[PDB]
């Protein structure tokens, strides 16, 4: 599951560009979008409609800003995924009631919103890096439920 | 596709089951809170303590669907419509998780037909379980 | 099931990729090598390194099966007929995999289309990948 | 996984009454009749053209017996799959190119063998073990493909 040092350093590098407010509003967005059976979670949000009315909603916006929030302190401890995630993963389970699939779904769409942003710069090599962050980050994130 | 031998297959293995199906849709359904724990994540209104009534009544539902199923097998994007609805517009259910109740299903079928559970029925049915999981998440999106 | 706005969503962004289709084939294949290894082992007779001219006249075929797919994109079951008989009967590719190279795909397709790959369509290409996968996989058994 | 004292016990008390032969002959043979894909590995070994045919394959039988005798080894190890299994999981990658979504494959087609055989004495909790069990040895002779 782990990345070699090329690709940790691959992986600090790109998410130093990021902006991670507005990737997490658009992840989240294209999330309740691509997979909208994943709206399931966020009735109280309101407007959820059509592509505009999920993208542009501010409670989906600042949703996403707070999960990729945590996703990004996360990135500081990437040798121990599970124990960084270890509460959320508790909380998701026991509070939220969150399937876990869920996670794997939110981390392809981010790797999707990382390509679309930097175009050319996302190249494969630096695809694979993130494509292992999200898998750790989606597994830790399962870790804890029972 | 299931071919002509498939649904022969089935109808038997269903009828064999007979008043059993909604015990083993209960059954099947425990095994899978037990097995695959994330898939209690959906159930988090119901009571889920052991021998629960309320997942009893749940697996009745589910073997009942199932059973109709069987007998419009020819026709089962048709039979299963108003079910497919509700899962794609309420239930939400992620897709991996069909895959989760169909092999529990399996598992208690195999366990409950000694003698029918052949390789080639085996084959059938869980060809028979994904086409039906295919039919309830054809209109998610 | 692809809706109206998914086919005009699918012709119109495949149409803007127009004669990158192969080249956006190989850099999908590629991606998927290197993200998803596990991949690598449906081409032991392959140099899998960028630069390849194996993955490069694959990625052409591959593209070119996509264009005829949008060009038949309500008949793609039979449109795609002699290349879902290769993949039950000779490739063999376990259904897994499909999601993989259309994750690829997108994600090729989101590097190359920045104006293109709005949610929408973003969305739409995802169900028509999916469909293909669907197409392809159709009689494994 | 972890499994805990208890399941740990079940595995072990289920698996002392296992017919390994007879039981890798099934599973394996199952696992080419419901997924008949999974031929394209087993070429060699002959007749494969009916449900019979899979089933009282010689080669078939023999290599389901020794692929389950090394399962049944695995299970010396439930605290270390990961590194019991760490040769066989490359041998698999780079000699025998499997994708590992087979190992999956075989250890549900197994847990359906094991009922069959075992029928009410298959317990959902007992299950429920065989589940982490096969989901570990798949996840450890996957570890390694690279
Ligand atoms: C599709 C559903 C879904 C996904 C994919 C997801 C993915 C993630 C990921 C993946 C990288 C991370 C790091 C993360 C982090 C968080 N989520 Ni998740 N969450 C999801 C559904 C929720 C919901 C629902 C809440 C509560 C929202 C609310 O109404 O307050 C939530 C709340 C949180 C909170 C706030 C905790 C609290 O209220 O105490 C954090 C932090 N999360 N979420
Ligand atoms: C893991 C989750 C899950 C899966 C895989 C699943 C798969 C299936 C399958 C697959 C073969 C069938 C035939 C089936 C049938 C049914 N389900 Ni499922 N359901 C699931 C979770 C639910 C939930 C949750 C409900 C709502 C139950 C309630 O009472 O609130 C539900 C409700 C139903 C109902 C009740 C409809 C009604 O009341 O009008 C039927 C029938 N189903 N479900
Ligand atoms: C991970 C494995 C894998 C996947 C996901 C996959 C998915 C797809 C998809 C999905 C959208 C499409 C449109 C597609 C199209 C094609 N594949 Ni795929 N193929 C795959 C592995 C192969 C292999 C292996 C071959 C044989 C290539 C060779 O040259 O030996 C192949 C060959 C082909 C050919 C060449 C046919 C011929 O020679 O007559 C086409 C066309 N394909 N493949
Ligand atoms: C679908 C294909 C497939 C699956 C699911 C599978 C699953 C497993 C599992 C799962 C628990 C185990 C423990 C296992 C163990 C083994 N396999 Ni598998 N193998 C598979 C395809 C093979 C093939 C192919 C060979 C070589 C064939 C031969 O010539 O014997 C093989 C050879 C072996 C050998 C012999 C090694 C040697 O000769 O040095 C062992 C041991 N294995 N295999």
């Amino acid at each position: 599951v782990h990345l070699t040092p090329e690709e940790k350093s691959a992986v600090t590098a790109l998410w130093g560009k990021v902006n991670v407010d507005e990737v997490g509003g658009e992840a989240l967005g294209r999330l309740l979008v691509v997979y909208p059976w994943t709206q399931r979670f966020f009735e109280s949000f309101g407007d959820l409609s059509t592509p505009d009315a999920v993208m542009g909603n501010p409670k989906v916006k600042a949703h996403g800003k707070k999960v990729l929030g945590a996703f990004s302190d996360g990135l500081a401890h990437l040798d121990n995924l599970k124990g960084t995630f270890a509460t959320l993963s508790e909380l998701h389970c026991d509070k939220l009631h969150v399937d876990p699939e869920n996670f794997r779904l939110l981390g392809n769409v981010l790797v999707c919103v990382l390509a679309h942003h930097f175009g050319k710069e996302f190249t494969p090599p630096v695809q694979a890096a993130y494509q292992k962050v999200v898998a750790g980050v989606a597994n830790a994130l399962a870790h804890k439920y029972h | 596709v299931l071919s002509p031998a498939d649904k022969t297959n089935v109808k038997a293995a269903w009828g064999k089951v007979g008043a059993h199906a909604g015990e083993y849709g209960a059954e099947a359904l425990e095994r899978m809170f037990l097995s695959f724990p994330t898939t209690k994540t959906y159930f988090p209104h119901f009571d889920l303590s052991h021998g629960s009534a309320q997942v009893k009544g749940h697996g009745k539902k589910v073997a009942d669907a199932l059973t109709n199923a069987v007998a419009h097998v020819d026709d089962m994007p048709n039979a299963l419509s108003a079910l497919s609805d509700l899962h794609a517009h309420k239930l939400r259910v992620d897709p991996v998780n069909f895959k989760l109740l169909s092999h529990c299903l399996l598992v208690t079928l195999a366990a409950h037909l000694p003698a029918e559970f052949t390789p080639a029925v085996h084959a059938s049915l869980d060809k028979f379980l994904a086409s039906v999981s295919t039919v309830l998440t054809s209109k998610y999106r």
